[PDB]
């Protein structure tokens, strides 16, 4: 027996490496850093060990949304003479929108250096911190100032495929039953990956990818109660925001070119902005996460639901953006059940102007008024639960990190370095 | 025809007459990282076409060389190692043995390289 | 017969690429974005086909002309104090230079943060917009900030050499009565161009390639009234700029090393910015134009020559640089005639300090006084005239569109991509 | 010497003579302008190469194979082709049966490599 | 094992018994500097690979060739050269005539490429 060696052998290392977007008005993650698209091949009897939970594509699709967020974000106005005293008064004077809001009066710059602008705007009560028509001042005015959201880029997200390069493979877990972790008997090589819409929401996973047969619990360690559990459902709830308020934006010149749009007027419903889910739909949805969540603690455990501990708004409530304007719903009404072995729930949401959205310190944005009324339908695809530390446990809604957000996509994918020279023994000998 | 990868669950015999179909594949915010992921990639193709033309294999898929196989490194026969064991699972008995036989074969070719030169000198 | 394979085959196909700069004080297209040269081998039995009307290099240029531009005036000073109230009278109060100036007094800031400093400058009228000693502000004060035009850097034009990469060649058509189109039975492969000035210019193409031995006509469908006629002239027309005026610049401290270098006085002669251009050069020029544009429109058709018909003062006008000042000439003395089957012309020419100079809003740039009397002497080497949509065919000038002005250099080159593998039948076999 | 291109013009059989001329001279924000043309002349280069290889010709300006010339792809007789033509004109009347060449080219070689491995191995 | 260019100080005849370990070691705001120093790598180890393949010489390291040795590029016979000098020392001595002896083998393989390729018609 004598060496011989093969060159292009099918074989294949874990690999960390740089995946390059694909996708088929600018966007925050524009198709300008990304490449046109153009595929799978199902490879038989071979079996991967995926990991969801150490996968490199969610680290790396965290740092390449936050860098297509800054670089959409430079090259318009940045709000440093928005910091001036606020003069704000009550809009109402007395259940509303208009009980949310303050109606502040600033002076601001003009286009001409000398002369300045008394002006007016309506903040809401989220932006704008007191001093001691009392005197008030932005909330992000002592920590950083806020460039203001581009209004002619969208916030919607748009599917990204992320493709490896030459030499490398994407492997696709084709198994329905695939937790996180483990073998998976059916593996495909992609070129890449399917569309990743990069929606970004805390406590329920708007939009995207459903399971296939049935409800998927997905954590990292189900026994540790530190770690988030990443439900997927398998029929989508759909959810419907709205802001009933008719909107009247306003545009203030802040200096030679750079216009800062401010809520002038506010009329029509006035009726606190809400999203309503479906009583019947999430009862029943919840009754199947219940059935798949017995399966890890018990046939008689009490399974109950709680809403959020405590924290920041963005931690707390359901945080999302709908119609380039944010919302930071209740979902208190959501989560609030207790499992023994037409109609409509309503959640308050509140709407901010200032976004601190990466979790950050230093880097807040001022998301401008959306002319007119704004409606929204999304799907619930999934959730991030957490397990409070007893014949019952409770599971109250998580979040924060968004990387949880993009793990629940990128979670059957699997990226590996081809190694194609393999030597063996065969019964040659060189001539 | 089977595709990129196609013959990674076959076995050894079966998926060494589709190296042609992983070998064209190792060589073809979004500016210098996409960038930087094509100069990898050359560079990653090139030292291993430097090592197959080190061991005298350049420009060959299956190359025979003159190293023989020593019995330590594995002991199986021919019929269950072409018929019965895929490309990964061999890769995984003999991840250790390779340095070794990387260096038998870059030296064998380095003998051979000598040897043919005197023999031309004659 | 068998297939052979021969790699290195003298074949090319049409490409698009990525040229680089190649060049032989600062300039604003620096030699340090281009790269040192170094040629031009004929290619015996080579019929290629050109198109200067879909040539790439045309739009490549286009960016690189403009990058170099932005790229020269980041480093240098930002007039966002100079959007002040200006208190302006008028310099004269009674055909000279004096009745184009308004001389503007302005409160300014000085390099100490909390004084200010009473300065006062003569601006062109064309540079300040009146508000309703008068009061006043700078005409692009409402949509942007001026860049001042960095007084270290020259705007003259230094001959680039676009060079294509490996793989790549310049085919360059030396055929001499080449229009821009079709066949070209003599071609040569150059390593890259000969050196292009970057020439900025409107309704004249100043400086430049002559053509060879008769006047060129070239037009992407000369049928078509729509699309500029780019006239090149076999004997240059030369044009003698000049600004009587012995300026005097002044130079105000902005900020912490910032200066704002402004015209304080003028004396000399006052008589207005001019250019002349031989009255019998220019006819016999023009009657070798009518002589090669009559064998596109008929022998016994009247060609006659109009001004430009209307819109911005940088497209009716014969705007150009010359010596570091931008001139607005008004070439209707120039194009003033009808044709049928020691003396010059003096062109009265404007002068402005705030220029956008690439078709574009938001990016102006202050150009700033040019101390002493500014002479000049230019070659017009060709035209871009526009058709009007009868017997008489009115040719009036055109451009607006940069484009056309190096297309006119251009048009003779062509980027073609090397492929070396080609296989033919042979009497081979394998052993 | 004609130099780079110089027998563009030429007949088949001339132009043949000087496949090493044009061959050398296909491999050698402002600075990635330069420096993505420079890997994309590699990676260009490289993929003819890897052709090359893949139908045992690497390394080799002329290479002679096993596949023969169906009369489909061009009738004509070697005698208008080699003094008659020049290799632009020749690209264009084979341009659609290329492909179908190269895969033949690629399927003779790895035949050629089992046979010779199976003889080599007796 | 001497290590990458340990045998600089050896004479020729022992310094090109190491020449596997000085071929693999030229192949492996400041992030344009650590890829630009990359790709300009990868095209230095091209253009003399490129120089192997139209000598003939691809895939190997010692390649004898077909090109006579003039005397006119250096008088000394085998004995003081293969014994005596080392490569630094002998780069400096026909450092001249370099671009001879590479315009000589490019040629000569030409012609060897075609009188192989003509013998192969009958
Ligand atoms: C806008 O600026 C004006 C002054 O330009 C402010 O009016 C002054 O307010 C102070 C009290 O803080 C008085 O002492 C002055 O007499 C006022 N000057 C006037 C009325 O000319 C005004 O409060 C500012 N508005 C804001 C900050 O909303
Ligand atoms: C910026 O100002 C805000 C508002 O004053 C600060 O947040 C407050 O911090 C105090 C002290 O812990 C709390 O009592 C308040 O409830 C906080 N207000 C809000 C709205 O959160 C914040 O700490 C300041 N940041 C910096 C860097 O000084
Ligand atoms: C989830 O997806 C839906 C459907 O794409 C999004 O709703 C669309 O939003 C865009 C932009 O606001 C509108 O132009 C479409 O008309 C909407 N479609 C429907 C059916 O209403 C929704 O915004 C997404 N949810 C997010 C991003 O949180
Ligand atoms: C979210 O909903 C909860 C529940 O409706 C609100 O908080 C509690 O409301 C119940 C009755 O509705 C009270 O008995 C509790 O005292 C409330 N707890 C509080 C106010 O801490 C809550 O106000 C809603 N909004 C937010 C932002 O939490
Ligand atoms: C420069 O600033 C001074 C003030 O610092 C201006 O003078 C004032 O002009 C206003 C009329 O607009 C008068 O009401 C004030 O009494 C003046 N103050 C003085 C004279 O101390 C002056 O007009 C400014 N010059 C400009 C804008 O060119
Ligand atoms: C900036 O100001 C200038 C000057 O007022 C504006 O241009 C004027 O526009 C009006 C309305 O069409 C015309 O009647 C004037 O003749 C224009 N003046 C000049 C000098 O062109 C210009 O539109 C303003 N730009 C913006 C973005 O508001
Ligand atoms: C056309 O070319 C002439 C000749 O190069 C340019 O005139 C020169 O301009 C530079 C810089 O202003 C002077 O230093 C030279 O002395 C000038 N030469 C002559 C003969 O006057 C002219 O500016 C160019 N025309 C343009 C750029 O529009
Ligand atoms: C450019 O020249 C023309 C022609 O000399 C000037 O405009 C016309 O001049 C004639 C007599 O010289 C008058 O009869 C017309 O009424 C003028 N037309 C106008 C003023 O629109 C023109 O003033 C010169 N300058 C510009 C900038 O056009
Ligand atoms: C403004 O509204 C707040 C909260 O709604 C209230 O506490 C305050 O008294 C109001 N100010 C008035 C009515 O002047
Ligand atoms: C996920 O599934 C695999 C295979 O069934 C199993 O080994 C693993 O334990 C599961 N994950 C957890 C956290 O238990
Ligand atoms: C939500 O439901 C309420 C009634 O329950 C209705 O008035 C409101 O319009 C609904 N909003 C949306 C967005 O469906
Ligand atoms: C959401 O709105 C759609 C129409 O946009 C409606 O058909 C659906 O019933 C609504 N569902 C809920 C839960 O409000
Ligand atoms: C959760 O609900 C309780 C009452 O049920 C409320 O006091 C608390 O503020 C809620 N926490 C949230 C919404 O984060
Ligand atoms: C929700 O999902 C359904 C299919 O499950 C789809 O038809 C609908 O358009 C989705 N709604 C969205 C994305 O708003
Ligand atoms: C998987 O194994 C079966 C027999 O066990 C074989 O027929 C099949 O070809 C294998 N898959 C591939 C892709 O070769
Ligand atoms: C075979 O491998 C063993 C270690 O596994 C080693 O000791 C022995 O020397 C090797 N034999 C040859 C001939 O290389
Ligand atoms: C200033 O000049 C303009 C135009 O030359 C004239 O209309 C105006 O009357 C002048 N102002 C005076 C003389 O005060
Ligand atoms: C330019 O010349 C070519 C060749 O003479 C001719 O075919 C073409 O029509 C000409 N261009 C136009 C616009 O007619
Ligand atoms: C233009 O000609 C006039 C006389 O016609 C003369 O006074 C003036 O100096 C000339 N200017 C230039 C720049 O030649
Ligand atoms: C232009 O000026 C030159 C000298 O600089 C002079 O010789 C020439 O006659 C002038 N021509 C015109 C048309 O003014
Ligand atoms: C063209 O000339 C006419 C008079 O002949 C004039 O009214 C018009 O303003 C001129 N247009 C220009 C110079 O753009
Ligand atoms: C104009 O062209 C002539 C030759 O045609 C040249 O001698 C002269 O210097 C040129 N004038 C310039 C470039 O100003
Ligand atoms: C062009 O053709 C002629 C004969 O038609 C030939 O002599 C000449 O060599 C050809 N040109 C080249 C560059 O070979
Ligand atoms: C030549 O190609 C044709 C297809 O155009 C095919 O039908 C024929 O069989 C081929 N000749 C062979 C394979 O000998
Ligand atoms: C240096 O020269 C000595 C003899 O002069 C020799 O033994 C030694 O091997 C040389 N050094 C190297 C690195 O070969
Ligand atoms: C050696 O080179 C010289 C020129 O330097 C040349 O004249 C001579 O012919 C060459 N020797 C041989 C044998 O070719």
């Amino acid at each position: 027996l004598w060496v011989t060696v093969y060159y292009g052998v099918p074989v294949w290392k874990d690999a960390e490496t740089t995946l390059f977007c694909a996708s088929d008005k600018h966007n925050v993650w524009a198709t300008h850093a990304c490449v046109p698209t153009d595929q799978e091949i199902h490879l038989e009897n071979v079996t991967e060990e995926f990991n969801m939970w150490k996968n490199n594509m969610v680290e790396q699709m965290h740092t390449d949304i936050i860098s297509l967020w800054d670089q959409s974000l430079k090259p318009c106005v940045k709000l440093t003479p928005l910091c001036v005293t606020l003069q704000c008064t009550n809009v109402t004077n007395n259940d509303d929108m208009r009980g949310e809001l303050k109606n502040c009066s600033f002076n601001m710059t003009t286009e001409l250096r000398d002369k300045k602008q008394k002006v007016y705007s309506l903040f809401y009560r989220l932006d704008v911190v007191q001093i001691n028509n009392k005197e008030y001042r932005l909330i992000n005015c002592n920590t950083s100032a806020c460039t203001q959201a581009c209004p002619k880029v969208s916030f919607e997200p748009i599917p990204i495929h992320y493709c490896a390069p030459a030499g490398f493979a994407i492997l696709k877990c084709k198994d329905k039953k695939f937790n996180g972790t483990g073998p998976c008997p059916s593996v495909s090589t992609v070129q890449c990956t399917h569309g990743i819409k990069p929606v970004v929401s805390t406590q329920l996973l708007l939009n995207g990818s459903l399971a296939e047969e049935e409800v998927m619990i997905r954590s990292e360690n189900i026994t540790n109660n530190a770690k988030n559990i990443l439900v997927q459902f398998n029929t989508p709830v759909q959810i419907n925001c709205t802001r009933p308020n008719n909107n009247t934006r306003k545009s203030i010149r802040i200096g030679p070119g750079q216009a800062f749009y401010a809520t002038g007027d506010i009329i029509g419903d006035i009726r606190q902005a809400h999203c309503n889910v479906s009583k019947a739909t999430w009862n029943e949805t919840l009754g199947k996460v219940v059935k798949q969540l017995r399966k890890h603690f018990g046939n008689n455990t009490i399974i109950r639901f709680a809403n959020s501990s405590g924290g920041d708004l963005e931690v707390t409530t359901h945080s999302f953006n709908c119609g380039g304007e944010f919302f930071y719903c209740n979902t208190s009404g959501l989560f609030n059940s207790t499992w023994i072995s037409n109609d409509s729930i309503t959640l308050p949401c509140r709407i901010k102007q200032i976004i601190n959205m990466w979790q950050r310190i230093g880097q807040c944005m001022y998301a401008p008024p959306i002319q007119g009324v704004i409606r929204c339908v999304s799907n619930i695809t999934g959730l991030i639960l957490t397990r409070d530390g007893s014949t019952t446990e409770t599971f109250r809604p998580g979040g924060g990190d968004m990387r949880d957000n993009w793990r629940s996509e990128l979670y059957k994918y699997k990226v590996v370095k081809i190694e194609p020279l393999g030597v063996a023994p065969t019964r040659c000998k060189r001539r | 025809f089977l595709g990129f990868l196609g013959a990674a669950g076959s076995t050894m015999g079966a998926a060494s007459m589709t190296l042609t179909v992983q070998a064209r594949n190792l060589l073809s915010v979004w500016g210098i990282k996409q960038l930087q992921a094509r100069v990898l990639a050359v560079e990653r193709y090139l030292r291993d076409q430097q090592l197959l033309g080190i061991w005298g294999c350049s420009g060959k898929l299956i190359c025979c060389t003159n190293v023989p196989w020593n019995s330590s490194w594995s002991n199986r026969n021919l019929s269950e190692i072409w018929d019965n064991m895929t490309w990964l699972q061999w890769d995984k008995e003999i991840s250790n043995y390779t340095q070794i036989i990387y260096g038998l074969l870059e030296e064998s070719q380095n003998q051979q390289e000598k040897n043919e030169q005197d023999l031309l000198a004659l």
